[PDB]
C-alpha cells in the first residue's frame, strides 16, 4: 500500500454527536478513495464519454447500471428507488465516487467525521440505509464485488464473509469483506 | 399476538402421534421458522431451522414441514424422554417466539 | 463453543440495574453473534436482545429499547448485558446463546446455549413494634404483636422467642396495598405476669430476600 | 356468647420516621363472621384505604380474629388528634367505643 494506509486516519476517529443529525453536502473531492475517510459528491447528468470499465453500483446488492449514452446517474436512496451510490475508473488511472449527501454528524473537533456510512460508536444514531453513500458498511468492511480488488486495492488481507441486511422490509443476502 | 399454538396442553403414550401447530399470524414470513425443546430445567435445544432443515444430534422422529403458513412438527414413536415444552419462533426481520405447548408423556 | 456464563446479580432490588455477563471459550470472537434471551419462572422464552461484536451496533426487541444495553469486549472474550429500571415482573432466568448466521438489522436461530444465571428481584420487610401502649391497663393479658410490610414475595414465617408461646400466635393472612406490596400484622395474647421481663423477639424468616429481623417489643 | 375484645394498635416509632402511619384494630374471640368497623378521624368516616383480614378457623369453634389497617401518610397524620375504632357485631352487647384518643 504505496502510501495509501500508512496516515490515513485511525477507525476510531475523535469527535462524537453533540446532538441532532443533519445532512450535508460538503463537495467532497480532493484526492482518490484510498480510505473510508471521504466525503462523496451527487452526480447528476454525467458526460458518458470518459466513463471505461464495469460501474457497478450499491442498492448495497451491487448492480451494473451502463450509461445510457454513449460518444446517468440520479441517486436516490432505495425507499426512494434507484442506488444508494458507486464509483469507476476512468481516464488515466483516475479513480472517482459518488453518492447520496454525505452524512454529516453534529459535533465539534478539529476533524469532525464526515460519516458517510454506519459509525455508530461516534453517534448512537447513524443507520447505513439513511447516513450511508458508498460500498463502505462499517468503518472496516466493504461489499465484494470482482472489481473491489480493481478500485481498493489496499483491501487483500481482509477476510469474506456472509452477511444478512435489512434495509426497510427488504432482506440483502450479500458477500461482505472485513478484516479482524 | 402473531404466532400462537392451537393445541395448548397435550398428553399421550409412547408409541402414538402428536402434531404441534405454530400459526403465522398474517405474513407468510418466507419460510424462517425455528423449533425448540425444553426439558423440566435444562436449556432449550435446537430441532428444526426453515422448518425443513434438521440440525445434527436429533433423530428423524422429529419431522418438522410447512409451507407459507401453519407450520408443523411432527413427533412419531414417541418415547418416555420426550416430554418437554416445545417452542415455535420466526426470525428474520420479526422475530418472535411462539406459545409453549406442553406434552405430558406418561 | 462453551459458554461459561459467570452469574450476574442472583437477588437485586426494585429500581436498580443489573450486568450479566456472558464469556465464550474457543472459537473465533469477533465474527458470531451473542443473543440474550430470557424466560420467566413458568412463561415463554422472551427475545431480550443480539449484537454481532464486529458491526458495532447492538439489536434490542421493540418492547426493551431505551432500557436495555449490550456490550462486547473482544480483548477478553466477553458480552455483557446492562439492564436497567427493574422491575418485579424481571424475575426470570437469563440465558446467552449464539447466533448461527450474522445478521443487521434482524435476529436468527440460537445454536448452542449456555448456563441460566437466576435474577430474583425481591423487597425485603420491614418489620416494626405493635406496642400494648393503652396507658391505663395496669392489670393481666394484654395483645402484642410485629407488623409486618412492603414485601412483594409473598411467604413469610413468623415466630416468637426462638420457637415458643405457640398458644396465642395468630398470623394473619397477607393483604394486598395500594402500591402491590403485601403486608402483615401477627399478633400475640400474653399474660406476661403482668409485667414486661421476657424478651419478646419475633424472628419474621424472609427466604426470598435472604434477611432475617429479630425485633423487640415492649411498652414504651 | 363469646363477644369481641377490642385491641389497638398505633403507629411504630420509626414508621413514622418511615411514613405511612398504620394504625390497627383488633378483634379478638367472637363466634360468628360478622362485624362492621368503622374508622372514625374526628368525625370523618374514612373509607379510602382501610383493609380487612380475619383468620381461618381456630379447629375449636368458629373463634376467628379481625385485623383492619388503617393507612395514611405522614403529612396527613398531623394537624389530627383523635382515631377511633368503633365495633358493631352480632353480639353487640351495646357498642364499646374503645379510642386512641391522642395523636402522640
Amino acid at each position: 500500500c504505496p502510501e495509501r494506509m500508512a496516515h490515513c486516519r485511525p477507525i476510531d476517529e475523535f469527535a462524537q454527536g453533540w446532538g441532532p443529525i443533519t445532512y450535508a453536502e460538503g463537495h467532497g473531492s480532493d484526492q482518490r478513495p484510498y480510505c473510508w475517510h471521504y466525503a462523496p459528491r451527487q452526480c447528476g447528468t454525467i458526460p458518458a464519454s470518459q466513463v471505461c470499465g464495469p460501474v457497478y453500483c450499491f442498492t448495497p446488492s451491487p448492480v451494473v447500471v451502463g450509461t445510457t449514452d454513449r460518444f446517468i446517474l440520479n441517486n436516490t436512496r432505495p425507499p426512494q428507488g434507484n442506488w444508494f451510490g458507486c464509483t469507476w475508473m476512468n481516464s488515466t488511472g483516475f479513480t472517482k465516487t459518488c453518492g447520496g449527501p454525505p452524512c454529516n454528524i453534529g459535533g465539534v473537533g478539529n476533524n469532525t467525521l464526515t460519516c458517510p456510512t454506519d459509525c455508530f460508536r461516534k453517534h448512537p444514531e447513524a443507520t447505513y440505509t439513511k447516513c450511508g453513500s458508498g460500498p463502505w458498511l462499517t468503518p472496516r468492511c466493504l461489499v465484494d464485488y470482482p472489481y473491489r480488488l480493481w478500485h481498493y486495492p489496499c483491501t487483500v488481507n481482509f477476510t469474506i464473509f456472509k452477511v444478512r441486511m435489512y434495509v426497510g422490509g427488504v432482506e440483502h443476502r450479500l458477500n461482505a469483506a472485513c478484516n479482524i | 399476538s402473531v404466532l400462537t399454538q392451537s393445541p395448548g396442553t397435550l398428553s399421550l403414550s409412547p408409541g402414538e402421534r402428536a402434531t404441534l401447530s405454530c400459526r403465522a399470524s398474517q405474513s407468510v414470513s418466507s419460510t424462517y421458522v425455528a423449533w425448540y425443546q425444553q426439558k423440566p430445567g435444562q436449556a432449550p435445544r435446537l430441532l428444526i431451522y426453515d422448518a425443513s432443515i434438521r440440525a445434527t444430534g436429533v433423530p428423524d422422529r422429529f419431522s418438522g414441514g410447512g409451507s407459507g403458513t401453519d407450520f408443523t412438527l411432527t413427533i412419531s414413536r414417541l418415547e418416555p424422554e420426550d416430554f418437554a415444552v416445545y417452542y415455535c419462533q420466526q426470525y428474520g426481520g420479526s422475530p418472535f417466539f411462539g406459545g409453549g405447548t406442553k406434552v405430558e408423556i406418561k | 463453543q462453551i459458554q461459561l456464563v459467570q452469574s450476574g446479580a442472583e437477588v437485586k432490588k426494585p429500581g436498580s440495574s443489573v450486568k450479566v455477563s456472558c464469556r465464550a471459550s474457543g472459537g473465533s470472537f469477533g465474527t458470531y453473534g451473542i443473543t440474550w434471551v430470557r424466560q420467566a419462572p413458568g412463561q415463554g422464552l422472551e427475545w431480550v436482545g443480539g449484537i454481532v461484536p464486529l458491526f458495532d451496533r447492538p439489536n434490542y426487541a421493540q418492547k426493551f429499547q431505551d432500557r436495555v444495553a449490550i456490550t462486547a469486549d473482544e480483548s477478553t472474550s466477553t458480552a455483557y448485558m446492562e439492564l436497567s429500571s427493574l422491575r418485579f415482573d424481571d424475575t426470570a432466568v437469563y440465558y446467552c446463546a449464539r447466533e448461527a448466521d450474522i445478521v443487521v438489522g434482524g435476529s436468527s436461530y440460537f445454536d448452542s446455549w449456555g448456563q441460566g444465571t437466576l435474577v430474583t428481584v425481591t423487597k425485603g420487610p420491614s418489620v416494626f413494634p405493635l406496642a400494648p401502649s393503652s396507658k391505663s391497663t395496669s392489670g393481666g393479658t394484654a395483645a402484642l404483636g410485629c407488623l409486618v410490610k412492603d414485601y412483594f414475595p409473598e411467604p413469610v414465617t413468623v415466630s416468637w422467642n426462638s420457637g415458643a408461646l405457640t398458644s396465642g400466635v395468630h398470623t394473619f393472612p397477607a393483604v394486598l396495598q395500594s402500591s402491590g406490596l403485601y403486608s402483615l400484622s401477627s399478633v400475640v395474647t400474653v399474660p406476661s405476669s403482668s409485667l414486661g421481663t421476657q424478651t419478646y423477639i419475633c424472628n419474621v424468616n424472609h427466604k426470598p430476600s435472604n434477611t432475617k429481623v429479630d425485633k423487640r417489643v415492649e411498652p414504651k
